[PDB]
C-alpha cells in the first residue's frame, strides 16, 4: 500500500457564479461569490465590498440561489453540489459569532438518469413555492418548499422534450410556470408548462410554442411590470409573452457569443449582457403606455458599454458598480458612467481581483538564487491570458505579466536567462483572404520576430476552404526575459500548425542549449492529426535560429529530455530519438501499444506514459538492447489529465472526473502477471481539474535541512486556479493522521451536513469508491481552527506506533505541534 | 479452415505402426484394446457415451500420426479420455483416471505408465492437442441414429429393436478404423441398414417415402450401397472372429 | 496448410504490448510479421499443470472454431513457444490463441467517459450484438458471461462478442447440472440469483438488456456488491419475484431465503420514461423476471427498434 498527503497551497481563484440579495441581514445588500467549493459572502457598501464570512463546503458548488419565502425576515441560500448534495442555509450572527445554519439537506441523486448536456440547472419560483432542478434528460425534479421538507424530498415529472437548453421560472403567472428552450430534430423551440404540486405533473402552459434561433442559448425571466421572457442567441434577441413577439438582431452581437446576463433595474427596463470577447452591453426594454393604463413592451435596444474581463457571471450591485466574475481572467469591479470617456467607453475599471485562471502549464525556477524557488504559471486564456510569478512571502506575492493571448506551455532555459512560452492568438478570416488579429498581443509585440518557412508540408494538393469571419489559431513560441518579462522574440509556426509540446535541453554531445517544439498539423477535416513536426531552435544573440526539423506522422503531444536523447510521443507511438553529430534527430526505438500518448514523464531509464484511456503505463529503456520494455500498466480504464512520478515504485495520476489516484508496482514478483499489474493503491476525489504536475516547493529552504514528516514535493495546477501539493507519508504518520481525520469528521460541523467521507470518495458517473492512501491535509490543518473544547474532544483516547514511546497518548497541544509543522510545507 | 480426418482403407497399411514392423493384425488388436480400455475406464467413472466416443476418436486419430511402439497405448488412451472429459464437459481429475486404470489393468499393462502414471499422462496432452490439430469438436453416430430414427414411424417395438441393435453396432464400431474412414452420418445409416437386414425389417415402409427403396438418401445424400455394405462387413468381422454373436 | 494448428511458432508475431490480464493467461497485442496484420495473442499457461490445459480455454477453442458470424470474435490460429526437439516431456512452453485485434472494449469506452451514443448508434450496436447472440443461441451454445468488458468494438462500428470462456452447450429438450454462479453480479439474471441450475438461453438476454439500459444512461443499471443487494435493486425496478408474474419462482432454491424489502411494483417504464418507446418496449421485454416470458434473441431482432435497422449504414 502507499501513503500520501494532499494540501491546498492556493485556494480556487475563479468565480464560478455570483448572486446578490439580502442574506446576512434583511437590511444589507450582500454579494455571494462562489469559487469552486468556496463561498465568499460580501456586504455591498458605497466604499466597496466588505468581506464578512467565508466557508468551505464538501462539494463542488453547482447551484447557488437566494430566495425569501413568506414569513422569513431575510433571504435564505440554496446550494446543490455536483454530487447532488442539496441544502438550504441561513446566516445567523449571535453578536460576534458568525455561523452558517443548515436548515434542510439531502441528496437528490436518482438511481436511473441520463445527465444532461447543458449541465445542472437550478431555478426557484418567484413566490418561493418550489425549487426546480434539471438533472437528467427527460426529467424535471421538484423540491416543494413547504416548512416540513427538512430533508428536501422531491419527485420527478416526465418531460417529453429530452434536450433542454435553458429554463427559468417565469414571473407573473397564475400558477408556477417554467419557460424552456429545447432542441429536437426540427431546430430549437421555446415552450411553456405549468407545474402542479397538487397533481405532481405538467399542465398546458400559458403560451404557445415558438420556434427560435438555432443557437438560442439563454432564457431571461422578465419582471412582472413587463412579464414574459427574452431569449438570447448568437445573432438575435427575442421577447416572447403570449401573443407579443419582438426581435432585434443587431450586427454587433453576431461578432461574439453572449454568455452571461443580469438585471440592472428590478422593473426590468435595463439588463446587462456580456460576450466571450469581453464586451459589455446594455439591453434596454422600451415601454409603451396603454389606453387602459397598462404598460406594454414597445421595442428592444442594445447599446455597447465597453470592455470587461471575459466574464462567467455578472451582478449589478449598486450605483454603477458591477462585479465581473471571470474563470478565464481576473475578476473585476467596474463602474458604469452615464457619460462616456474620451475613448467612447462608459466603463471604468475600479478594482482588479486576482485570478490565477486556467493554469495550462507551469514550471518552478529559482530566479534569484535564493534556494526558495518561484512558480511561473501559464494562466488565463485569450486577452486575459498572462504569466504569473508566484512566490511565498504566508500570503503569496504574485506579479502579473499580461500576454493578451492564450499561453500554452512554459519551460525555463537558464543558459539564456529567459523563458520559452508557447502561445496561440485568435485571428479571423478577413476580406483580404488572410487573417486579422482582434487585439495586439505578445506574439505581435515582440522585439524581433521570425516565421517558419518549412517546406515539409508545402506539397499540398489537398484543399481547405476558408469563409470570411471564421476563427483560426495562430501559434507562436515566445522568448521572454526572466527579469523583465519583455517579449524578446516571437516565432510564428505554420498555417494550421499547433504547438503542443516544449522543452529546453542539450542533446547528445552537442554543447548548445536548444528550445525544441513538437507540433501537429490541425485541419478541421481530420479526427486525429496525421502530420507533425519536431523543431529544434536555438536562441542566440536576440534571434531564434531554426536548427533542425524532423517530420512525423502525427501530433507530438508530449516530449521530455531522456539521458541526452529526445523522448517524444506521436499519437499512439512513443519514440526515442538520438541527436547526431550532424545535428539531426535519428530514431532509436519505438513503443506502439497506446491509444493516444498524451503525457510523458521520466526518471532514470524509466518512463511513465499517460493515455487518453487505459490510464498509465510504466515503460523502461533497456540500453543493452536499444529498445523499450513494458514494465507494468494500470489496466483500469481512466481518462488522464496529467501524470507524475513520485518515486521508483509509486506513480500519481489525475482523471478528467476531478479525481487523483496512485499506482504502484505490485512488488510481489511471484509471477510475471503480477509485475505487469500496476495496482491502484490510492484513490482521492480532488474536486479540481489538474492540468500539470511539477516537482518542487515554494518554501524557502534555509539551506540547512530541518526534518518534516512529509517526504517529497509535487505541485499541481488546476483549471479553477487551485495550486495544490502532494507528498508522501510513512505508514505510521498516515495512520495517525487518518485516525485523526475520522475523529475530526465526527467533531467538525459541515456546511450542508455533507459527510466528509462522501465528498472525498472517488467518483465518476459509473463508479464511487471510498478514498484510500490519501490524507486530506485541508481537514488536518483545520485542527488549528477548532475551539479548545473540540481540540481535546478530538484527541481523546489516542495512542501511536513506530515511535520511541511505542503508544503515545496525545494532549491537544501535542497535536497542535504536529499540525503546525505540517503547515510549513507550503 | 478445418482439417480432413478421413483416410481410405488402403492408406491404413502405411501407419507409422505398420512401417515400424507392426503387422496389420497387431495394430488392429492394439486398436481394439486401447478403445475397450477407454470404453471400460470411462464406464467405471460414470461418463456419458459421447465422452467415451470422443476419447476413442482422438485415440484412433492419434495413431494415424504416431507409432504404437514409441507411444504406449494405454497411456495414450488415458490421456484421450482425460481431454475428452474436458472437451465434452464431463471432466475428471487425472488421478481418478489413473486410479481406475490401475483397477482394470494388470501389473504388466500398468507398466506402460512408468514410475509416475499421472505425469506420463499429463505430459502427452501437449502432443495430443497438436496431433488432433486442436479440432476438438467431434460428432458421433449416436446423435444421427436418433435424429433419423425420430423420422421413422410405425410399430413402436420394431423401431426400438432396430435402434438398440444399431446402438450396439455403434459401440462395437469404435473398436475399428471405421471412425477414420467414413463420416459419422454414414455410420448411423450403415448400422440402421444392418439391423434392418438382420431383423428382416424393411425400413423403407416407415419413411415418409415408403416406395423409396433407398431410404437413406433422404437422410444422407450420395451414399452408395457399396459403402454401407463395406461398413456392414467390417462390423460383422469383429462378431465373427470373437466368440460373440449378432445381438438380435 | 492453414488448418495445422499448434505448430506455428510465436516468432511470427512482433509483440506490441499487453492489452489485458486474462483468465487463463495474459493477453497481448501483436503484429504479424508476414502480413502486417494486427492480432491479439491470448496466452495459455499450462506450466501450472494442476489439471493441464485449462478448460476455460478449451471452451473458447471448441466453440469459437465452430462459430463464424460477423459479430463473433474470430480465433485465427494457435501458435506455440519455441519447442525444444527430442524431449517431448520436457517442453512446458505455453500455447497462444490468436484472435483478431479489436480497437476498444465497451467498458473502457464507457469508463473513460469518451463516447456518446445517439439513438441510431444504440440501434447499430444492439442489432449486431443480438444477431450474434442469435447465431450462437441457434447453435445451442450459451455465452454465460456477458459484460461490458466482453463486448469489443472497432472504430468501424463493428461489434464483436468475445471471451466465450465459461460457455457451454444447452440441450433444448432436457437439463443437466449447471454452475449457476455464471454471470457478473451487475449483469446477472434474477433466476441465477435465486439459484437456478437449469439456466435458459435467456440468461444472456438479461445481460444484453442491462447493457441496453446502460447505453441510454452511460451507467450500469444494477450495481451491487452482494447477491441480495442485487436482487433488491432489480426488484425496485422490475418488481419483486412472486408467483403473480413468475409462477415457477417457488420451485427455485432460494425464493423463500431471499426476499426483497418489499413486494415492489414494476416501475421500469417510469424510471426509464426518457427512453424512446421502441427501445423501452425492448428493455421491458428483455428485463422480464420470468425466464420463460423473457424475449429471445430472434424476437429482439423482430422488434420495432431493431427490425428496420440497416446494418449497411
Ligand atoms: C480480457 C482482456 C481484454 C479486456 O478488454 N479483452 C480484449 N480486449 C481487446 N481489445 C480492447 C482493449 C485494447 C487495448 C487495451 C489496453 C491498451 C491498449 C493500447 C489497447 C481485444 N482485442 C481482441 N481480443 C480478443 C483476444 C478477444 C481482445 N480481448
Amino acid at each position: 500500500m502507499s501513503y500520501n498527503y494532499v494540501v491546498t497551497a492556493q485556494k480556487p481563484t475563479a468565480v464560478n457564479g455570483c448572486v446578490t440579495g439580502h442574506f446576512t441581514s434583511a437590511e444589507d445588500l450582500n454579494l455571494l461569490i462562489a469559487k469552486n467549493t468556496r463561498l465568499e459572502i460580501y456586504v455591498v457598501t458605497a466604499e466597496g465590498l466588505r468581506p464578512v464570512k467565508e466557508v468551505g463546503m464538501y462539494g463542488k458548488i453547482a447551484v447557488m440561489e437566494l430566495f425569501r419565502p413568506k414569513g422569513e425576515s431575510k433571504d435564505l441560500l440554496f446550494i446543490l453540489t455536483a454530487k447532488y448534495n442539496a441544502c438550504i442555509l441561513e446566516y445567523k450572527q449571535s453578536g460576534e459569532s458568525i455561523d452558517i445554519i443548515t436548515r434542510a439537506h439531502g441528496n437528490v441523486q436518482d438511481r436511473i438518469g441520463r445527465p444532461s448536456e447543458t449541465g445542472i440547472i437550478g431555478i426557484i419560483d418567484p413566490e418561493c413555492r418550489m425549487i426546480g432542478l434539471r438533472l437528467y434528460d427527460g426529467l424535471f425534479k421538484v423540491i416543494p418548499l413547504d416548512r416540513d421538507n427538512k430533508e428536501l424530498k422531491a419527485f420527478n415529472i416526465r418531460l417529453e422534450e429530452l434536450h433542454v437548453i435553458d429554463v427559468k421560472f417565469l414571473y407573473g403567472c397564475q400558477a408556477p410556470t417554467i419557460c424552456f428552450v429545447y432542441q429536437d430534430p426540427q431546430g430549437r423551440h421555446v415552450k411553456t408548462y405549468e407545474v402542479s404540486l397538487r397533481e405532481k405533473e405538467f399542465n398546458k402552459g400559458p403560451w404557445k410554442q415558438e420556434n427560435v434561433e438555432a443557437e438560442a442559448s439563454m432564457v431571461i425571466a422578465v419582471p412582472e411590470p413587463f412579464g414574459g421572457a427574452i431569449i438570447i442567441g448568437q445573432e438575435s434577441i427575442t421577447y416572447h409573452n403570449g401573443d407579443k413577439y419582438l426581435a432585434i438582431a443587431p450586427p454587433i452581437i453576431k461578432q461574439s457569443t453572449i454568455v452571461c446576463h443580469n438585471r440592472v433595474d428590478p422593473n426590468g427596463s435595463r439588463y446587462l449582457l456580456g460576450d466571450m470577447e469581453g464586451r459589455l452591453f446594455m439591453l434596454l426594454l422600451e415601454k409603451e403606455e396603454q389606453m387602459d393604463g397598462t404598460v406594454t413592451l414597445k421595442d428592444l435596444r442594445v447599446e455597447l458599454l465597453g470592455e470587461t474581463s471575459i466574464a462567467e457571471c455578472l451582478t449589478y450591485l449598486d450605483n454603477g458598480v458591477v462585479f465581473v466574475g471571470s474563470r478565464l481572467g481576473d475578476s473585476q469591479l467596474v463602474k458604469l458612467n452615464v457619460d462616456s470617456n474620451e475613448q467612447g467607453s462608459y466603463v471604468v475599471a475600479m478594482e482588479t481581483f486576482t485570478n490565477l485562471g486556467p493554469i495550462v502549464d507551469m514550471c518552478v525556477v529559482d530566479l534569484e538564487r535564493q534556494g526558495q524557488g518561484q512558480l511561473v504559471t501559464c494562466s488565463g486564456a485569450f486577452k486575459e491570458g498572462s504569466l504569473r510569478i508566484i512566490r511565498n512571502g504566508q500570503k503569496l506575492h504574485i506579479r502579473t505579466v499580461p500576454l493578451y493571448e492564450s499561453p500554452r506551455k512554459i519551460c525555463y532555459q537558464e543558459v539564456s536567462q529567459c523563458f520559452g512560452v508557447l502561445s496561440s492568438r485568435i485571428e479571423v478570416q478577413d476580406t483580404s483572404g488572410g487573417t486579422t488579429a482582434l487585439r495586439p498581443s505578445a506574439s505581435t509585440q515582440a522585439l524581433s520576430s521570425s516565421v517558419s518557412s518549412s517546406k515539409l508540408f508545402s506539397s499540398s494538393t489537398a484543399p481547405h476552404e476558408t469563409s470570411f469571419g471564421e476563427e483560426v489559431e495562430v501559434h507562436n513560441l515566445l522568448i521572454i526575459d526572466q527579469h523583465t518579462f519583455e517579449v524578446l522574440h516571437a516565432h510564428q509556426f505554420l498555417q494550421n500548425e499547433y504547438a503542443l509540446s516544449l522543452v529546453s535541453c542539450k542533446l547528445g554531445k552537442d554543447p548548445n542549449t536548444y528550445f525544441i517544439v513538437g507540433t501537429a498539423m490541425v485541419y478541421p477535416e481530420e479526427a486525429e492529426p496525421k502530420q507533425g513536426r519536431i523543431v529544434v531552435f536555438q536562441y542566440s544573440d536576440g534571434k531564434l535560429q531554426t536548427v533542425a526539423e524532423k517530420e512525423v506522422k502525427g501530433a507530438v503531444y508530449s516530449m521530455v529530455e531522456f539521458n541526452g536523447k529526445l523522448l517524444a510521443s506521436i499519437n499512439s507511438t512513443v519514440r526515442l530519438y538520438e541527436w547526431t553529430t550532424e545535428k539531426e534527430l535519428r530514431t532509436e526505438c519505438n513503443h506502439y501499444n497506446n491509444i493516444m500518448a498524451l503525457y510523458l514523464k521520466t526518471k532514470g531509464d524509466f518512463i511513465l506514459v499517460g493515455d487518453l484511456m487505459r490510464s498509465v503505463l510504466l515503460l523502461a529503456y533497456k540500453p543493452m538492447e536499444g529498445n523499450f520494455e513494458e514494465i507494468a500498466r494500470d489496466f483500469n480504464p481512466n481518462w488522464m489529465s496529467a501524470v507524475e512520478i513520485l518515486d521508483d515504485d509509486n506513480f500519481l495520476g489525475a482523471e478528467n472526473a476531478f479525481n487523483l489516484f496512485v499506482c504502484q508496482k505490485d512488488s510481489a514478483a511471484t509471477t510475471d502477471e503480477e509485475r505487469q499489474h500496476l495496482q491502484e493503491v490510492g484513490l482521492f476525489h480532488l474536486g479540481e481539474f489538474v492540468n500539470v504536475f511539477c516537482h518542487g516547493s515554494l518554501v524557502m529552504q534555509n539551506l540547512g535541512e530541518t526534518s518534516t514528516p512529509t517526504q517529497g514535493s509535487v505541485l499541481f495546477g488546476t483549471v479553477n486556479g487551485m495550486i495544490g501539493l502532494v507528498t508522501s507519508l510513512s505508514e505510521s504518520w498516515y495512520n495517525l493522521l487518518l485516525d485523526m481525520q475520522n475523529r475530526l469528521n465526527k467533531v467538525i460541523k459541515s456546511v450542508g451536513k455533507i459527510e466528509h467521507s462522501f465528498w472525498r470518495s472517488f467518483h465518476t458517473e459509473r463508479k464511487t469508491e471510498p478514498a484510500t492512501g490519501f490524507i486530506d491535509g485541508d481537514l488536518i490543518e483545520s485542527f488549528l481552527d477548532i475551539s479548545r473544547p473540540k481540540m481535546q474532544e478530538v484527541v481523546a483516547n489516542l495512542q501511536y506506533d513506530d515511535g520511541s514511546g511505542m503508544k503515545r497518548e496525545a494532549t491537544a497541544d501535542d497535536l497542535i505541534k504536529v499540525v503546525e509543522e505540517l503547515t510549513r510545507i507550503h | 479452415t478445418k482439417p480432413c480426418w478421413y483416410w481410405d482403407k488402403k492408406d491404413l497399411a502405411h501407419t507409422p505402426s505398420q512401417l515400424e514392423g507392426l503387422d496389420p493384425a497387431t495394430e488392429a488388436r492394439y486398436r481394439r484394446e486401447g478403445a475397450r480400455f477407454i470404453f471400460d475406464v470411462g464406464t467405471r467413472l460414470g461418463l456419458h457415451y459421447d465422452t467415451l466416443a470422443t476419447g476413442i476418436i482422438y485415440f484412433h486419430r492419434f495413431y494415424m500420426f504416431h507409432s504404437f511402439k514409441q507411444f504406449p497405448r494405454y497411456v495414450t488412451g488415458a490421456c484421450c479420455l482425460f481431454l475428452a472429459g474436458k472437451v465434452e464437459e464431463t471432466p475428471k481429475k487425472c488421478k481418478d483416471i489413473i486410479k481406475t486404470a490401475r483397477s482394470l489393468l494388470n501389473d504388466v499393462q500398468f507398466g506402460q505408465f512408468g514410475d509416475d502414471p499421472k505425469e506420463e499422462v499429463m505430459v502427452l496432452e501437449r502432443i495430443l492437442l497438436q496431433t488432433i490439430k486442436f479440432d476438438l469438436q467431434v460428432e458421433h453416430p449416436y446423435q444421427f441414429l436418433l435424429k433419423y430414427a425420430k423420422q421413422l414411424k410405425g410399430d413402436k417395438n420394431k423401431i426400438q429393436k432396430l435402434v438398440q441393435m444399431a446402438w450396439t453396432f455403434v459401440n462395437d464400431s469404435l473398436c475399428t478404423t471405421l471412425s477414420l474412414q467414413w463420416e459419422p452420418e454414414i455410420i448411423a445409416v450403415a448400422v440402421m441398414y444392418l439391423a434392418g437386414r438382420l431383423c428382416k425389417f424393411e425400413i423403407q415402409e416407415w419413411t415418409s417415402k415408403p416406395m423409396y427403396r433407398r431410404w437413406w438418401e433422404q437422410f444422407v445424400q450420395d451414399v452408395p450401397v457399396d459403402v454401407l455394405e463395406d461398413i456392414c462387413h467390417q462390423i460383422l468381422d469383429l462378431y465373427s472372429q470373437g466368440k460373440q454373436q449378432m445381438p438380435h | 496448410t492453414e488448418s495445422d494448428w499448434g505448430k506455428r511458432c510465436v516468432d511470427k508475431f512482433d509483440i506490441i504490448g499487453i492489452i489485458g490480464e486474462g483468465t487463463y493467461g495474459q493477453v497481448y497485442k501483436a503484429k504479424d510479421k508476414d502480413t502486417g496484420e494486427l492480432v491479439a495473442l491470448k496466452k495459455v499457461r499450462l506450466d501450472n499443470e494442476k489439471e493441464g490445459f485449462p478448460i476455460t480455454a478449451i471452451r473458447e477453442i471448441k466453440i469459437l472454431r465452430q462459430l463464424i458470424h460477423r459479430s463473433v470474435v474470430n480465433m485465427k490460429e494457435i501458435v506455440t513457444d519455441k519447442q525444444d526437439a527430442l524431449d517431448f516431456k520436457k517442453d512446458k512452453g505455453a500455447f497462444y490463441l490468436v484472435f483478431e485485434y479489436m480497437d476498444h472494449d465497451l467498458m473502457g469506452l464507457l469508463e473513460s467517459g469518451l463516447v456518446h451514443f445517439s439513438e441510431d448508434h444504440i440501434k447499430s450496436f444492439m442489432k449486431q450484438l443480438m444477431e450474434g447472440l442469435e447465431y450462437c443461441h441457434k447453435k445451442n451454445f450459451l455465452h454465460r458471461d456477458i459484460k461490458c468488458s466482453n463486448i469489443l468494438l472497432n472504430n468501424s462500428g463493428q461489434i464483436k462478442l468475445a471471451d466465450f470462456g465459461l460457455a457451454r452447450l444447452y440441450n433444448s429438450e432436457e437439463s443437466r447440472p449447471y454452475t449457476n454462479k455464471v454471470i457478473t453480479l451487475w449483469y446477472r439474471p434474477p433466476e441465477l440469483l435465486l439459484g437456478e441450475e437449469r439456466y435458459t438461453p435467456a440468461i444472456d438476454v438479461w445481460s444484453c438488456g442491462c447493457i441496453l439500459g446502460e447505453l441510454f444512461t452511460k451507467k450500469p443499471i444494477f450495481q451491487a456488491n452482494l447477491e441480495l443487494a442485487q436482487l433488491e435493486l432489480i426488484s425496485r425496478l422490475c418488481g419483486s419475484p412472486c408467483p403473480a408474474v413468475w409462477p415457477d419462482v417457488i420451485r427455485l432454491p432460494y425464493f423463500n431465503t431471499m426476499k426483497p424489502k418489499k413486494q415492489y411494483r414494476r416501475r421500469l417504464r417510469e424510471e426509464f420514461s426518457f427512453i424512446p418507446s421502441a427501445a423501452l418496449d425492448l428493455l421491458d421485454h428483455m428485463l422480464t423476471l420470468d425466464p420463460s416470458k423473457r424475449c429471445t434473441a430472434e424476437q429482439t431482432l423482430q422488434s420495432d427498434f431493431l427490425k428496420d435497422v440497416e446494418l449497411s449504414k
